């Protein structure tokens, strides 16, 4: 039991205040969504429960894992949020699009095999970029283990380029890897001094059907803080907003404001919200405009962020030759990316606003893609440019936004 | 369950009606003096759809003036038809993303095109469609309306025919792919392992673009912001299985009709299917869009005449002909399986023959036409053939005393014409050396830049598992036969010495990123001495070389004089005067 309270200003990363979540750490590994049950077995099984809908983007959505490390009748040290998304493309994708987001990575290698899977690992790490490797290949013989291990260390020898000097060996290696967890990670330096930001990764309806008039509670959101400290009471609005073209014009962007009237992490959390985490800001929207994930790609701001609303954006690019760290047996021209194509959709991702966009123009050096729905990001952040080969996003390059058309709607 | 809901794509974003679509939507071209859009409309008031929603981008003005005179605009029409309107359309993934963000559907919608001529009544296939759905629990996301035919029938197009492979006991598609072009069919063995059962292949169904919708249809679509058309959509759902399983059903019908309008092939099919009464009971005498001019009395022989056609002495109608109001037909004509429209003027002694003539159409005596379509106000002059396959678009005329050819297509607008028209008729590790220099010669060209260039040079280290040792004599012999290739045969050290100074100075950074260990800096040298023998034409420059590595910082003034020292043949080239000049200078120079 806690007793978070409302009263502080200068909160720390590694401070009591919270003791929830405020350090994300990745998880890449060739568990190939095996991860899940080493992920229970480090914080729990049934420890994310809250809201259920009906999924949308299974493997286009980052997920999240609160966990609290406890040490020495015990006290607890730390909390940090495991995120592990079905497929490292796009974590790679969204972690490389600016910063404050995987601060931390965890690289589930494999005792048994070393497949192409260990390489894209490596690769997505180095492109990414204090990793913690460690091997889940449990009930194996000792002969066959210390070869395992000397077959690790020798991978490892070369994959320390970036980063490859990590060391790690059935809940006697979760101890272990939890203890060398709290040993060795750094605490990162987060601005809870800045004007309060969250991006939306998914979206709810509270209210159940054949409720009374009453219980009628909705617009329970969710999402990621990067930026800033949000409390409740505070007037929010969405930079994004509802977006109607009906006016037999071009698309007209309205922000829609509220209060926060709740804040709740998996567990009941305080009226004051903390970065590095998945908090859900509840708050007074009806829940029409706010279904189930319809409300996903909006940035919920607080002081009328300055991004202002985009359109179509040109991005000077610099698209990778082949595929990164793919290199298959065949390798019949799949891994290697071709040009900018006229007229084709590729996924914008800035940071973790996963967006889509149609390239309309490019003469060598720079792309002019219009986007399937608005976003307000920036006006020279870095935004990554992916495309799929085989029903499976995956990325392509790099960009530089340079300028783009404003859509300013009261 | 709420009233049953249609979306109406009214435009068919692949131009496959140039030069006629120019001035002219296809969804507004008419069958047989009826446009498409009033039989898709008749088709879906007639299966009990309440309320209608058109999407129209191109011409959408002429589609919206053409809807609101109609009958279904009327405030007695119990279809309820809503016109939206929007440039950025491109093709019908975008109208699906705008019904889902509007939220124009609740359950159950109907997807047709604007152009799909049917009388098929879908009351068992929408029950059908609901009962699997309620008992599966929201599984079933699509249920595509069929018609059972033969390859060989005139409606059986090349281009929009297509294999299903489906399990037969509960009318689940596991399998769908066109045939255009292909002489041989292949399918998955991931259809056997599921529905061992049962699995049925058929060649015999015509697509008739009808599908019964459910909204998670539209949130697929949105989910999946690429796709663009009905057949993404169902081959993106059916490789995707194992995870969102949101399976796709199917509906066949017999005695009923349906096909789509995409070509000239499709229009002169369904309108000679029409005319000989197959999409009962919209027929040209049943006049389903009540109105003074479309109307018409049946005959024998299918012969429909409409009022004050004018029919002169000796002219003969075989079978299946329509004439339109005000036609005026001179003698001793010769007309058969033709529809002409209203207000056209014959001259005497023609010969029409599978034609079309729309408004206005004005034909002297002793024309010959032949498997031709004439759009309003085509006009032909005195004694001219028409071949088979020719099109003449509005305001088109064409000379006495000319014989076009099979494929004649004309038009007033000069480029998509084929003939612009007028008054007259005539005027192991071997890999990656290769993927490291294609890549160096990429990114010299496109001026790559270093961080950038040296992370593809790593990630192809590390998609090959290449040892450090390796990386190292593999970049300098890359590097090396690099800026031999700039010289095609002067086999010479001055043109080596040109070559390694742009190659050392722009891939600085790289080199010395990836040598930086003094075991890598020995391996390095002894690939140098490899290189420089293998190119003994070019290596009287290698003091050169010793020199750009030590200018470069990738070998130390330690490793040069190491390498020197540590000999035999190697050592009589390195102990050539230029190389011993160069030791002694670099020597004297640091120190």
């Amino acid at each position: 039991l806690t007793t978070l309270d409302v009263t502080k200003l200068t909160p720390l990363s590694h401070e009591v205040i919270s003791r929830q979540a405020t350090i994300n750490i990745g998880t890449i590994g060739h568990v190939a969504h095996g991860k899940s049950t080493v992920v229970k077995a480090i914080s729990g099984v049934h420890t994310v429960r809250f809201k259920n809908e009906l999924e949308r983007n299974i493997t286009i959505k980052l997920g999240y894992a609160n966990a609290k490390i406890y040490k020495l009748n015990f006290k607890l040290v730390r909390h940090v949020s495991f995120v592990d998304c079905p497929g490292h493309d796009i974590l790679m994708a969204t972690m490389l699009n600016g910063a404050a987001v995987m601060d931390a990575a965890l690289l589930l290698i494999a005792g048994n095999e070393s497949c192409p899977q260990p390489q894209t690992s490596e690769h997505l790490a180095a492109i990414e970029i204090h990793i913690l490797i460690l091997q889940n290949k449990i009930d194996l013989v000792k002969e066959s283990q210390a070869k395992e291990q000397y077959e690790q260390i020798l991978a490892f020898v070369q994959g320390t380029v970036a980063e490859g000097a990590p060391i790690i060996p059935l809940k006697y290696n979760i101890e272990v890897v939890c203890e060398y967890i709290v040993k060795k990670i750094p605490v990162p330096p987060r601005d809870f001094t800045s004007e309060p930001r969250l991006i939306v990764i998914r979206s709810f309806d509270v209210n159940k059907p054949g409720c009374e008039v009453d219980d009628l509670k909705g617009g329970v959101a969710g999402g990621s803080i990067l930026k800033g400290v949000l409390k409740v009471g505070q007037e929010i609005e969405v930079r994004p907003g509802i977006v109607s073209k009906d006016s037999e014009g071009k698309l007209m962007c309205k922000p829609i404001f509220s209060k926060i009237v709740s804040l709740f992490a998996e567990h009941n959390d305080l009226q004051y919200a903390a970065p590095g985490g998945l908090i859900g800001v509840g708050t007074k929207i009806d829940p029409t405009l706010c279904r189930a994930d319809r409300m996903v790609g909006q940035v919920l701001g607080a002081v009328g962020a300055l991004p202002e609303i985009f359109t179509e954006l040109e991005i000077s690019y610099f698209l990778l030759r082949r595929l990164l760290g793919v290199r298959t047996e065949g390798d019949k021209k799949a891994a290697k990316v071709q040009k900018l194509s006229k007229n084709e959709v590729l996924m914008v991702n800035i940071g973790s606003l996963s967006t889509g966009g149609r390239v309309s123009a490019v003469k060598a050096d720079l792309g002019k893609i219009v986007l399937t729905n608005p976003v307000c990001t920036e006006v020279g952040e870095k935004i990554a440019l992916s495309r799929r080969v085989e029903k499976h996003w995956r990325l392509i390059g790099w960009g530089q936004i340079r300028r783009g058309v404003t859509i300013k709607p009261t | 369950p709420p009233p049953l809901q249609a979306v109406l794509v009214a435009d068919s974003f692949d131009r496959r009606f140039f030069p006629i679509s120019k001035d002219q939507p296809r969804v507004l071209l008419p069958l047989a003096n009826v446009a498409l859009i009033d039989y898709t409309l008749e088709f879906l008031t007639a299966t009990g759809v309440q309320e209608t929603f058109v999407f129209c981008c191109w011409k959408a003005a002429q589609i919206k003036e053409h809807l609101l005179k109609s009958k279904w605009c009327r405030p007695t029409s119990l279809n309820v038809v809503r016109i939206i309107t929007s440039e950025l359309y491109r093709s019908l993934g975008d109208v699906l993303r705008d019904v889902d963000a509007k939220a124009l559907v609740r359950s159950d919608f109907l997807l047709v095109y604007g152009d799909v001529i049917s009388n098929i009544n879908i009351t068992r296939a929408l029950e059908e469609h609901r009962l699997r759905r309620k008992l599966e629990k929201n599984v079933s996301v699509m249920t595509m309306i069929f018609k059972e035919s033969s390859p060989s029938h005139p409606t059986r197009c090349h281009e929009d025919n297509v294999v299903v492979a489906v399990d037969s006991t509960t009318n689940r598609v596991l399998h769908f792919q066109k045939t255009q072009g292909l002489r041989r069919f292949a399918f998955p063995l991931s259809l056997f392992q599921g529905s061992s059962d049962g699995v049925e292949v058929r060649y015999d169904l015509l697509d008739c673009h009808i599908s019964i919708c459910s909204p998670q249809v539209a949130q697929l679509f949105t989910d999946n912001f690429d796709y663009q058309t009905r057949d993404d959509f169902v081959r993106g759902l059916l490789v995707n299985e194992e995870i969102l399983g949101n399976q796709i059903h199917m509906h066949v019908t017999a005695k009923e009709y349906g096909a789509r309008v995409s070509n000239l092939h499709m229009y002169s099919a369904v309108c000679a299917d029409v005319i000989r009464r197959w999409v009962y009971p919209l027929t040209p005498e049943a006049n389903f869009t009540d109105s003074t001019t479309q109307s018409c009395t049946h005959s024998r022989h299918n012969i429909y005449r409409g009022p004050e056609v004018s029919l002169g002495h000796g002219s003969i109608l075989e079978e299946n002909v329509l004439l339109g109001s005000g036609t005026v037909i001179g003698s001793n004509c010769f007309i058969t399986n033709s529809v002409i429209g209203p207000g056209c003027h014959i001259g005497d002694n023609v010969v029409l023959d599978q034609t079309y003539l729309w408004q206005g159409v004005r034909v002297a005596a002793g024309a010959q036409i032949h498997q031709s379509l004439l759009c309003d106000n085509a006009e032909v002059k005195e004694r001219v053939t028409l071949k088979p396959r020719s099109v003449l678009t509005s305001q088109v005329v064409v000379g006495p005393n000319i014989t076009l050819p099979e494929g004649s297509v004309i038009s007033l607008h000069p480029p998509d014409a084929e003939e612009d028209e007028d008054d007259g008729e005539f005027s192991d590790i071997k890999v990656f050396q290769n993927e490291v220099l294609g890549t160096l010669q990429r990114g010299k060209e496109e001026n790559i830049s270093c961080d950038n260039l040296v992370l593809e040079i790593n990630s192809l280290k590390y998609a090959y598992n290449i040892s450090l040792k390796e990386v190292m004599q593999v970049l300098s012999h890359v590097v090396l036969e690099f800026p031999l290739q700039q010289m095609d045969s002067p086999l010479d050290s001055s043109r080596y010495c040109a070559l390694l100074l742009p190659l050392l100075k722009a891939w600085s950074p790289v080199f010395r990123n990836y040598i930086k260990r003094a075991a890598d800096h020995l391996e390095a040298l002894a690939a140098i001495e490899d290189f420089f023998l293998e190119h003994e034409a070019l290596g009287i420059s290698m003091a050169k070389v010793l020199m750009a590595f030590y200018q470069l910082e990738i070998l130390a003034e330690e490793t040069i004089l190491s390498w020197f020292s540590q000999r035999d043949k190697g050592q009589q080239l390195r102990k050539n005067q230029q190389l011993q000049r160069f030791i002694q200078w670099l020597k004297e120079a640091e120190e």
